[PDB]
RNA sequence: AACGAGACUCUGGCAUGCUAACUAGUUACGCGACCGGUCGGCGUAACUUCUUAGAGGGACAAGUGGCGUUCAGCCACCCGAGAUUGAGCAAUAACAGGUCUGUGAUGCCCUUAGAUGUCCGGGGCUGCACGCGCGCUACACUGACUGGCUCAGCGUGUGCCUACCCUACGCCGGCAGGCGCGGGUAACCCGUUGAACCCCAUUCGUGAUGGGGAUCGGGGAUUGCAAUUAUUCCCCAUGAACGAGGAAUUCCCAGUAAGUGCGGGUCAUAAGCUUGCGUUGAUUAAGUCCCUGCCCUUUGUACACACCGCCCG
């Protein structure tokens, strides 16, 4: 299912041309799951991300 | 970025070192005294010397700094260095020697010393670090 | 910049002179270079030891 | 107290998503009388989050080359669209704008990695500010592309997609691009 | 220690503080005009806010808070006109870069009286089956047309030889223009520089159409000694390609791109160019080394008129 999220701390900006920010992502269900994700676009700390598959992992492309 | 070149820092260091009594924390009265002490080609350098001086005067309250040397600290360090305690740290009535130290003193005919209190020597010969 | 005509051709001569300071009693520019900060050497403040009220 | 074009108020506008709440403007103090403000929003990063999104839609309305400076042209296009929206729906015409910006932006893009001619992409997330940036782009180019050689004016063609994006229909150009931008995104995943 | 960097110089932004204004004004007072209003209409005085241009201020990472071996500094925020404005100048060492067509800079050589000097007359430098570059106008409705309305800034202007101008205003002309008649060597006159997109009304109605204007046939007028291989300009008429562009590729981060006109250079005639100026005015980015390149450190080299190398059949 779809899962709504939050941003704890932005880690670093990865990608082929530096287009992807890599971000440490908390959930909004009071969950202690601090997943790391690949977000494309401008991000600061304290965003509200919206994922479709909430079990994916951060790689470096 | 905003890094101050050797001209600003060299001039600021000499003008602290010579005129520390007039300089305080306000950048504005620092600028009004840095244009009466020194002959600076004008303002955009004058306000950069006076700003590093205003950042450098706050750095003197928190202790010495590794460049300049000013004679309000260097009298306090002088009175800190001429400090003797009342009774020295080498006047101990019970000083501790090994067994073998007492043998060296007996070679030096100092076995009649009364203050020496020989300790029990260590039971294990374990001093090397565990290599590997 | 000047020219010379020799036997074989032309030479050029370029001569630059960096002039000195000393405000112009006949020589040099007036103002110093824009990075040359001079600092007035302080006559030391004499040490005030006891309050003397000099009524003059 | 503050009505957009002196007629449309902002107190009953309700943003749905929590993902876009801090980024989509007016509900409270970004209420302006007109979309024209002439302010230095591009002076820093993230500063354009604090600009009224009516001015965002106005600014992206003038994209093509023959209209590139015309702001007084596009503000009356938006003003005339906010009549056609209200006629064809019957409610406040700002709730449909945030319903269109919520619905139109994708939530999973693909980032391009390969060699000269070789394409092997990979699916990533979408930041909600890029969702707001790409919502208004798809809306405005749908209004632009479907009014070009057509008797329909730009004010009708903007309004008839600005409601069709709120209803989530697949006749609107905006939702037709979002579902394909996620369809080719899931295809790698 | 020295140079280059920075400092520096010009420019943008701020000042109801200073200096002063009939070749810039505002406010007030009368007068006049038409309904207390409107006057870019007339003359006096208070004065410099607006306009000019001089001195002097003002911003320093200075303040607060985070992070920094609590160092150099970085990031965010208040107060602020402003918390990187934009340029100019610019090292050592080089290049078989360009320039002898800028020079009365210049070595050698060529030519010097049917001249390679120089003048005159007439052509050519524009010639077209076709390739390759910079561009202007477009392909329309976010539009074209016809009316109405209302705003700039940088500038230039009567010339040693030297002929050659910015032009208000009245009359005659559809118009391009033509006659007089004045001003201006200019903050005094054009000039309140009565710009164009923009804005407001009418018409047109998705079609190679009233979009687009090429190419052509007739006239008319300036410039010149000369307009034919159309110098430009004006009026009718003709009305092509072009339906947003393949492979490939350029420029750009804020008053920017793009639109839109205006001045200057060239100029007897004349801007689709360039160089400046305004006006309207955004999307996206605040990052990386993937590409193209530059650079530093380790390091491989049988390379060094130096990988466009050296070299093996």
């Amino acid at each position: 299912p779809i899962k709504l999220a939050r941003v704890t701390k932005v880690l670093g900006r990865t990608g082929s041309q530096g287009q992807c920010t890599q971000v440490r992502v908390e959930f909004m269900d009071d969950t202690s799951r601090s997943i790391i994700r690949n977000v494309k676009g401008p991000v600061r700390e304290g965003d509200v991300l919206t994922l479709l598959e909430s079990e994916r992992e951060a790689r470096r492309l | 970025g905003r890094v101050r070149t050797k001209t600003v820092k060299k001039a600021a260091r000499v003008i602290i070192e010579k005129y520390y009594t007039r300089l305080g924390n306000d950048f504005h009265t620092n600028k009004r005294v840095c244009e009466e002490i020194a002959i600076i080609p004008s303002k955009k350098l004058r306000n950069k010397i006076a700003g590093y001086v205003t950042h450098l005067m706050k750095r003197i309250q928190r202790g010495p700094v590794r460049g300049i040397s000013i004679k309000l600290q260097e009298e306090e360090r002088e009175r800190r260095d001429n400090y003797v305690p009342e009774v020295s740290a080498l006047d101990q009535e019970i000083i501790e020697v090994d067994p073998d130290t007492k043998e060296m003193l007996k070679l030096l005919d100092f076995g009649s010393l009364s203050n020496l209190q020989v300790t029990q020597p260590t039971v294990g010969m374990n001093f090397k670090t565990p290599r590997g | 910049v000047r020219h010379v005509l020799l036997r074989q051709g032309v030479l050029g001569i370029k001569v630059k002179i960096m002039l000195p300071w000393d405000p112009t009693g006949k020589i040099g520019p007036k103002k110093p270079l824009p990075d040359h900060v001079s600092i007035v050497e302080p006559k030391d403040e004499i040490l005030p030891t006891t309050p003397i009220s000099e009524q003059k | 107290d503050i009505k957009l074009f002196g007629k449309w108020s902002t107190d009953d506008v309700q943003i749905n998503d929590i993902s876009l709440q801090d980024y989509i403007a007016v509900k409270e103090k970004y209420a302006k009388y007109l979309p024209h403000s002439a302010g230095r929003y591009a002076a820093k990063r993230f500063r354009k989050a604090q600009c009224p999104i009516v001015e965002r839609l106005t600014n992206s309305m003038m994209m093509h080359g023959r209209n590139n400076g015309k702001k007084l042209m596009t503000v009356r296009i938006v003003k005339h669209a906010f009549e056609i929206i209200h006629l064809l729906t019957g409610e406040n015409p700002l709730q449909v704008l945030v319903n269109a910006i919520i619905n139109s932006g994708p939530r999973e893009d693909s980032t391009r990695i390969g060699r000269a001619g070789t394409v092997r992409r990979q699916a990533v997330d979408v930041s909600p500010l890029r969702r707001v940036n790409q919502a208004i782009w798809l809306l405005c180019t749908g209004a632009r592309e479907a009014a070009f050689r057509n008797i329909k004016t730009i004010a009708e063609c903007l309004a008839d997609e600005l409601i069709n994006a709120a209803k989530g229909s697949s006749n609107s150009y905006a939702i037709k691009k979002k579902d394909e931008l996620e369809r080719v995104a899931k295809s790698n995943r």
